[PDB]
C-alpha cells in the first residue's frame, strides 16, 4: 500500500 | 548555544541550511527559541525545516528496520536491537520539539497559534507511528487533542483557503487514515476542506496562491487514493 | 561498548545500517569489526569504505558550500559581516579532521600491517592516500606541506606495489591510479604529473580489456580517466 | 570550476 502524503517539507 | 547572541543563531542556522546541516541548523533554532523571544514567520519555517528533516530521517530507517523484522519473523537479535536503538533517538528528538513547544512556544495572533499547535499534533502523530500498547492509546489521544484545538482556532480566525489552515487539516485527514483507523473522517474532512477553500480561493492573496495549491493537489491526491 | 560484541553482529548490522541510510552507525559498526583484530573480506571492505565516504562526503559537501560563502563574504569586505560563517565553517572542518583521523588510525593500527596479500595492502594503501588527501583539501600553511607528503607517499607505495602484483585492469589498481591522478591535478599543482598517469593507465588498461569477464567495474574507471582528460586538456 | 571526478563510492 502507498502511505498517505503530508504537508510537504518546504519554506512555506 | 545559550553563549551566541540571537542574530548569531539565527544566521548560523541559515548557513546550517545551506550546507545541508540540518542537526546543526536544528540545534541553533532550538537555541534561538530559548532567547524567549517570539518567532517571525521565517524563523517558523526555519524551526519546522529542521526538525522535520531530522525526524524525517529517523521516521524513513525505522520504517526500513521494522519492515526487516516483520519480515524476519515472518535469523538472531540484531534488527530487533538496532530497530530499539532507532526508535529511542526518534522519540528522543520528538520529546525535545514537544518540550519546546510547551516550556516556549505555544502561548499572540491565530497564524503562530495554529502552527505550534499543529506542531504538536505532527510530532505526537510521529510518536504514535512507533508506540505500542497503552502508551500508544495516551499518544494518540494527545495528537488528535492538539490538531482539535487547532482546527477550533483556524475555523474561527483563518480563511478557508489560508495555507496553514490547509496543512493543519491535510495532515490532520492524514492522523485520522493512518493512525486513527477513521477512513470515513479522513475522506470526509479532505473533500470538506478542499471545496471549501476552492470556493474562496479567488480571495487569497497572491503571496500564498503557489502554497495553497500545492497543499490542495495533495488533498486531491489523497482522496483519489482513499476511494 | 564494542569490544565485546560478535564479530558477525557488527558485520549484520552494519549491512541494516547500510539499508537504512544510516551512514554514521554504519561507520562505527565497521569500526568495532575492526577492532576485532582479524582481517577483513571483500564484502567487509566495500561496507568499511562506502559508511566512511559516505560520512566525509557529506562533511567535505558542506566545507565547500562553506568555505564558498566565507570567501564571497570576505570578498566584499563589509565591516559587519562574516565571523559567524567562519566559525561554522570551523566546526564543520573540525569534525570532518576527526573522521579522518578516525580512519587513518584504524588503517596504521590494524588493517595495512595485517593485510597478506597484494590486492588488500593496495586498497589500504590507497585508502590512506584518500584521507590524506581530504584531510589537505582544508589544511593551510605548514601542515599542508606535510599533509600532502603523506597522501603523495602513500599513494606512491601503492603504485609500487600495484604496477609489480596486479593485471592493469584490476579494478583496485584502477582506482588508485585515477585517485592519485586527482591529488596531482587538484591538490599537488602538478598537471603534467596528472595528464601522464591518466594516460598511461588508460592505455594500459585498454590493451588488455579483451581478457576480462570485472568488465563493468574496469570500464566505468576508464570512463572516468577519460573525461577527467578531457577536463584537463 | 569543474573539480575532477575520482572514484565513486559504490560497491566494487
Ligand atoms: C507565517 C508563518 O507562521 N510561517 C511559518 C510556516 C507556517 C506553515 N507551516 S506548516 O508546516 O503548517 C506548512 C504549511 C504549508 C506548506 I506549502 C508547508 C508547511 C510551516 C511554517
Ligand atoms: C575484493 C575486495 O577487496 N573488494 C573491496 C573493494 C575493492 C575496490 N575498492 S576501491 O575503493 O578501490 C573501488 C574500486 C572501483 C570501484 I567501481 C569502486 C571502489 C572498494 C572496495
Ligand atoms: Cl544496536
Ligand atoms: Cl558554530
Ligand atoms: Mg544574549
Ligand atoms: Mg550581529
Ligand atoms: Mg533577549
Ligand atoms: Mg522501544
Ligand atoms: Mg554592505
Ligand atoms: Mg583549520
Amino acid at each position: 500500500r502507498i502511505r498517505s502524503t503530508s504537508t510537504p517539507n518546504v519554506h512555506m | 548555544m545559550g553563549s551566541m547572541e540571537r542574530a548569531s543563531l539565527i544566521q548560523k542556522a541559515k548557513l546550517a541550511e545551506q550546507a545541508e546541516r540540518y542537526e546543526d541548523m536544528a540545534a541553533f533554532m532550538k537555541g534561538a527559541v530559548e532567547k524567549g523571544e517570539e518567532l517571525s514567520c521565517e524563523e517558523r519555517n526555519l524551526l519546522s525545516v529542521a526538525y522535520k528533516n531530522v525526524v524525517g530521517g529517523q521516521r524513513a530507517a525505522w520504517r526500513v528496520l521494522s519492515s526487516i523484522e516483520q519480515k524476519s519473523n515472518e535469523k538472531g537479535p540484531e534488527v530487533r536491537e538496532y530497530r530499539e536503538k532507532v526508535e529511542t533517538e526518534l522519540q528522543g528528538v520528538c520529546d525535545t520539539v514537544l518540550g519546546l513547544l510547551d516550556s516556549h512556544l505555544i502561548k499572540g495572533d491565530a497564524e503562530s497559534r495554529v502552527f505550534y499547535l499543529k506542531m504538536k499534533g505532527d510530532y505526537y502523530r510521529y510518536l504514535a507511528e512507533v508506540a505500542t500498547g497503552d502508551d500508544k492509546k495516551r499518544i494518540i489521544d494527545s495528537a488528535r487533542s492538539a490538531y482539535q484545538e487547532a482546527m477550533d482556532i483556524s475555523k474561527k480566525e483563518m480563511p478557508p483557503t489560508n495555507p496553514i489552515r490547509l496543512g493543519l487539516a491535510l495532515n490532520f485527514s492524514v492522523f485520522h487514515y493512518e493512525i486513527a483507523n477513521s477512513p470515513e473522517e479522513a475522506i470526509s474532512l479532505a473533500k470538506t476542506t478542499f471545496d471549501e477553500a476552492m470556493a474562496d480561493l479567488h480571495t487569497l492573496s497572491e503571496d500564498s496562491y503557489k502554497d495553497s495549491t500545492l497543499i490542495m493537489q495533495l488533498l486531491r491526491d489523497n482522496l483519489t487514493l482513499w476511494t
